[PDB]
RNA sequence: UGUACAACGGGGUAUUGUAAGCAGUAGAGUAGCCUUGUUGUUACGAUCUGCUGAGAUUAAGCCUUUGUUGUCUGAUUUGU
RNA sequence: GCGUUGGAUUGUUCACCCACUAAUAGGGAGUGAGCUGGGUUUAGACCGUCGUGAGACAGGUUAGUUUUACCCUACUGAUGAAUGUUACCGCAAUAGUAAUUGAACUUAGUACGAGAGGAACAGUUCAUUCGGAUAAUUGGUUUUUGCGGCUGUCUGAUCAGGCAUUGCCGCGAAGCUACCAUCCGCUGGAUUAUGGCUGAACGCCUCUAAGUCAGAAUCCAUGCUAGAACGCGGUGAUUUC
RNA sequence: GUGAACAGCCUCUAGUUGAUAGAAUAAUGUAGAUAAGGGAAGUCGGCAAAAUAGAUCCGUAACUUCGGGAUAAGGAUUGGC
């Protein structure tokens, strides 16, 4: 009967969002958060046991160059 | 009905059939009991007075050991 | 897997196995029952002439006489003469109810 | 599910399309039963109807009671011989695929079953479960 | 969950694993693999196949009246848990294993004990038989010696 | 003339151009929604498919047939060693669509990356990273001009990790590289926690955990050019048709004139790019912990690597992922796991995974046993042995 | 020029179903032989039993490898 | 948007019949040498009617060769030259798009009802059809000719083998595979009919004129597939005698 | 040699080893098999395949021109020693 798109039961699922099952998410990624941290503070903890550059500028003048000596550029003529 | 009702409904309501068996001990309430180990049921090994045979076997085995059986 | 196995021992072909017949011979009135049969006009010989051990069923007298005499009812009396294989056997060769095992060899033997 | 079915039914596999002679495990007086539907079908093209274990057909008795030959009525398939699964990890089958005869409702028109009955048959139909001396 | 084992080789059927066929008496046939199955639809006896544990066991290869082997047994009547009990039950099925590992290793040797002698036997029986390949045996290590010199 | 007996069509026309996926490692097309007020995570992994097995779950699921019964399932392993981040990327967001606005990486780059920048790595001096190393050593200004960058500009960013790939027991020297968006905190956030981790690694319980509801993105199994009757399952023509029974008959009408591009004609299949969202963790392994295939109602303590490994793979020496049922994609290959986009809302999101037994049998065969030591119980002493 | 790769080998893991060879009284019986006897005996004899879940196979798209032996080399092209 | 069946029947088709189903809607382009059945079915034959006849018909019955593509285009998949070279990581124009239906617990034997009977929303569980995958398990398959056996013959016998157009039989890993196995398939905006708010036209009134709220499986996006081979970005290395 | 057999299959004497080859093992084909459960529901039509099949023994209906039908039908067997 009820479509996926359908507007009813979509909204039944979305009063159930935000009470037990975003709570569980945010809970969730919280345990995980607080994993990563100490993931890392291990890792530190075996770590103690022992324009934008002239490159760039070269590159960029050069492209622009091109594309205008070439007539091939979507901003300029 | 009434706890299933304030725990979430009639299909959200997850009873525990734990809470409500009768013990030695209600610490135990909740333990899980192993049901295998090394490909032997433990339901079928499990057994009353189990130390009375096992330590039969064991005086058994030692008298077999101090008769010659492994030489 | 083949044709000839897939052909004749389909579920559907099953035919009786050797416990269920051991169990037919186990007592007289079964037996007796199997032998002095009702009639039946679906089975050969409207169900007469019925050999127990081998579980099917003869057109007539003469089809069960020279029955009978054959080695394929050799074979099935051979495979019956001992200790039925069930699942106790099953079961106790690997440590497991072995007594019951033991003690059904025992009733078996003397009964 | 059905009319006097007990809840859900899961998914086994099919092992009955129509046109397939099944035993009649009941004692209503048939001695086989000729599935011609099965309740519940979706109407896919060239697919034909199919039924399992705790499916409800349409029968006839072709063989048997002449007092129920010649009609249709409902039947419950409580035994197959096609190899299905059960959850508790088993593929099972029976040796034979045979059915009881029921009423629309449920209820058993014979009063008893003879030989074992799958669970999953006895579980959705109550008076197929209250009519079988065996079980799985 | 439990393991069944195989109706023809008694091996273990895992949750998942193997078909099981009902009779029409109820009776239950687990199969570990299609190869027990389709041997027993083919009416074969497991009692004259060699490998599976019935053969095993009738003609005497490995042992089967024994202590260990009684305390697995299928529990009708059961018991209250207790996890005293359980834990020395778990303690009692490691301690099991050991005994009964012990013990038919024991009885494998005094099923082979014997094969030395016979062994020698027919290593005597061929040596004093071939006394011509012996000659040539002797001339070959004579070479070999005589090599072995520089 | 009418079609005389409606049917639905043979396939998915959303699934189209049936074509070889362009790389192996399947692209992420969508990350989930950024919440700045959570902390900063990842929202997505790199494993490998290591295979398939049993589990016995303790299901509980009220409501259910099934409720308090144990259901055996089936699940799929992906071995999962730790990823290592190895850089940065910040996407300006522009009216033409997200942009990537620069990269910075990091100072020390393993052998396992540098590989992936080679077609013919024997042969090369092993040139990678050599004169990017430098701009470290002018005390970072270059490496701190590019993150306030990304600071100042970027609206997404993206961390750039990459597969300990000698961990797992693929004969594959070269490591997989992939950009996983960090969701949670600010963009400055985002950048700091990524510049704190430019060499450390990230395990695989710091991004999933157990009864987590996860994305299965892989390239699935290729299978070659096949035609229409098992490529569309178009039913098979009658038998000794002429010109063959296994194709599609009629193919058009008298107009568009043309061959549709609906109607179903054989080519490659397998090898697809596949999206399979919606696959519950059944267990998120650790890979000193032995015993990662007990549980607590199996007390046999052994790992979840099946006797014989599996096949055509080797041992689960490392952290992995087993989620219930099937993944796209075979055996060996790089999959990427990601974050459901959406807060599920059926019940089966929420369960908890109760774990009976791991089926750690060999799947090299009609496997009997769990153990050696069970096998070698069961068996008796052989004649290897006296 | 190495936790390298390869070809073999070892170990697992899987499949079959108990190898070749020898022995045995185990064996329907039939011949012969005398100690004419109840395992009489010498020979044949499908098959059975013991060595022997033995033997074989096992990546060719299985896992692993403290072993052995060898290889690491050519060709072509690409610049803002 | 999405489905719209299984059979029985007779030149066929509809009809009609039986049932199943959520429903078994009606049509277009249809598939005249993609494949096929009857008929246009040509020289054989038989019977009926007519004709003096040869014969032809009011008929009826029977038997009866038909052959792309290797060309172009379309369509399905697969490469690919050059825009310094080379490598990796991405963006997303455009184009495609997908989910569907049933009933089960609860709401309930409640609303409603003399009574017979008897809903639904919210909360849950499965299943039908479809789709996309996958091979743990089960089943199928076997040139693993992997193992074993059988027949006939040949290698003097044993061994070990050959041949029997893959000899046959049993089991068979791996692989492939099956609703014959298993898993997975969503959520935001804007609307239609309609229900309204404020409010003129028209000193009443009015959902409409200005303005505006809600609202369908609709639409458009999210999500999913491809990635413009002449769409783009970020980044790595850029040849020494 | 097997076998009833100048059948099929294997071999001795004699003859031949000639038919463009190599490498892969996609779809579709040509030829040949196997397939769970059901068993004609497929089709214009059981087309094609399957099933049957040698020999011995038991037994064998209607009808009939009394000759047949008839291998009717339906059963029981088969190795080795």
């Amino acid at each position: 009967a009820k479509s996926l798109r359908a507007s009813s039961h979509l909204n039944a699922k979305s009063v159930k969002r935000r009470g037990v099952f975003q709570k569980a998410v945010d809970a969730r990624e919280q345990r995980i958060s607080d994993k990563l941290k100490e993931d890392l503070l291990k890792q530190k903890l075996e770590d103690l046991k022992k324009w934008r550059d002239g490159r760039h500028h070269t590159y960029k003048k050069a492209k622009l160059m091109k594309q205008s000596k070439k007539k091939t550029s979507f901003t300029r003529f | 009905r009434d706890i299933e009702a304030e725990n979430g409904g009639a299909g959200v309501f997850n009873v525990n059939l734990k809470d409500k068996y009768l013990l030695e001990d209600d610490e135990w309430k909740n333990d899980i009991m192993p049901e295998i180990l090394d490909g032997k049921n433990v339901y079928d090994f499990l057994d009353p007075e189990i130390a009375a045979k096992l330590q039969a076997l064991e005086e058994e085995e030692e008298k077999l050991e101090n008769e010659g059986f492994y030489n | 897997m083949g044709r000839y196995s897939v052909k004749r021992y389909k579920t559907k072909r099953r035919t009786r196995d050797l416990d269920l017949i051991y169990n037919d011979l186990s007592t007289k009135e079964s037996v007796q029952k199997l032998l002095n049969q009702p009639l039946d006009e679906t089975k050969p010989g409207l169900g007469q002439h019925y050999c127990i051990h081998c579980a099917k069923y003869m057109e007539t007298a003469i089809a069960l006489k020279t029955h009978l005499k054959g080695k394929v009812h050799k074979r099935r009396v051979k495979e019956l003469r001992g200790v039925p294989y069930t699942q106790e056997v099953s079961d106790a060769a690997a440590g497991y109810n072995l007594n019951k095992f033991l003690n059904r060899v025992q009733e078996i033997t003397q009964s | 599910s059905g009319n006097g079915a007990q809840g859900t039914k899961f998914r086994i596999s099919l092992g009955l399309p129509v046109g397939a002679i099944m035993n009649c495990a009941d004692n209503s007086g048939a001695r086989n039963l000729y599935i011609i539907a099965v309740k519940g079908s979706g109407s896919r093209l060239n697919r034909l109807p199919a039924a399992s274990l705790g499916d409800m057909v349409m029968a006839t008795v072709k063989k048997g009671k002449p007092e129920l030959r010649k009609k249709v009525m409902p039947a419950i398939v409580v035994r197959q011989a096609k190899s299905w699964r059960r959850r508790d990890g088993v593929f099972l089958y029976f040796e034979d695929n045979a059915g009881v005869i029921a009423n629309p409702k449920g209820e058993m028109k014979g009063s008893a079953i003879t030989g074992p009955v799958g669970k999953e048959c006895a579980d959705l139909w109550p008076r197929v479960a209250s009519n079988s001396g065996v079980v799985v | 969950m439990r393991i069944y084992q195989c109706h023809f080789c008694s091996s273990p059927c895992y949750p998942g694993h193997g078909i099981m066929f009902v009779r029409n008496d109820a009776k239950e046939f687990r199969f570990c693999r299609s190869k027990c199955h389709k041997a027993f639809k083919q009416r074969r006896n497991p009692r004259k196949l060699k490998w599976t544990k019935a053969f095993r066991k009738a003609a005497g290869k490995e042992l089967a009246v024994d202590s260990t082997l009684t305390f697995a047994q299928r529990r009708n009547v059961p018991v209250r848990y207790n996890r005293e009990l359980v834990a020395t039950t778990l303690k009692a099925m490691a301690r099991i294993e050991e005994i009964r590992q012990k013990r038919e290793r024991a009885f494998y040797k005094n099923r082979m004990r014997g094969n030395k002698e016979k062994d020698f036997l027919r290593d005597k029986k061929l040596v004093e038989s071939n006394p011509e390949l012996l000659r040539i045996r002797e001339v070959e290590i004579a070479r070999k010696l005589a090599k072995e010199q520089e | 003339s009418h079609r005389k007996y409606e049917a639905p069509r043979h396939g998915h026309l959303g699934f189209l151009p049936r074509k070889r996926a362009a790389s192996i490692r399947a692209r992420v097309k969508a990350f989930p929604k950024d919440d700045r007020s959570k902390p900063v995570a990842l929202t997505s992994f790199l494993g490998y498919k290591a295979g398939m097995t049993t589990i016995v779950r303790d299901l509980d699921r009220p409501g259910s047939k099934f409720h308090k019964r144990e259901v055996v399932e089936a699940v799929t392993v992906v071995d999962t060693p730790p990823v290592v981040v190895v850089g940065v990327v910040g996407y300006v967001e522009t009216p033409r669509g997200l942009r990537s606005l620069t990269t910075v990486w990091a100072e020390h780059l393993s052998d396992e990356v540098k590989r992936r920048f080679y077609k013919n790595w024997y042969k090369s001096k092993k040139k990678a990273f050599t004169k990017y190393s430098a701009k470290y050593a002018q005390d970072g200004a270059g490496i701190e001009r590019e993150l306030a960058r990304i600071k100042k500009y970027a609206s997404v960013v993206r961390v750039l990790v990459h597969t300990q790939i000698r961990k797992t027991p693929l004969a594959q020297k070269k490591a997989h590289l992939a950009e996983i968006q960090l969701n949670g905190g600010s963009i400055s956030e985002k950048v700091d926690w990524a510049r704190e981790h430019f060499e450390k690694t990230v395990a695989v319980d710091s991004v999933f955990e157990q009864n987590e509801m996860i994305d299965a993105i892989a390239v699935t199994k290729g299978h070659g050019f096949e035609g229409v009757t098992h490529r569309w399952g178009t039913k098979k023509l009658p038998r000794k048709t002429h010109r063959g029974l296994r194709k599609v008959a009629c193919i058009g009408a008298w107009h568009p004139a043309h061959v549709m591009w609906s109607v179903a004609r054989a080519g490659q299949r397998g090898y697809h790019s596949r999206t399979s969202i919606n696959h519950k963790i059944y267990r998120v392994g650790k890979g000193d912990d032995e015993a990662n295939g007990a549980t607590s109602f199996d007390r046999t303590k052994k790992t979840i690597t099946p006797m014989g490994g599996f096949v055509h793979y080797g041992e689960i020496k490392n952290d992995f992922i087993m989620v219930k049922g099937c993944i796209p994609g075979n055996r060996k290959r790089i999959v990427t796991l990601r974050k459901s986009l959406y807060t599920n809302t059926s019940r089966k999101a929420l369960e908890e995974v109760s774990l009976k037994w791991i089926d750690t049998a060999s799947k090299f065969g009609k496997g009997r046993f769990q153990t050696p030591a069970e096998k070698h119980a069961f068996m008796g002493t052989l004649k290897k042995d006296l």
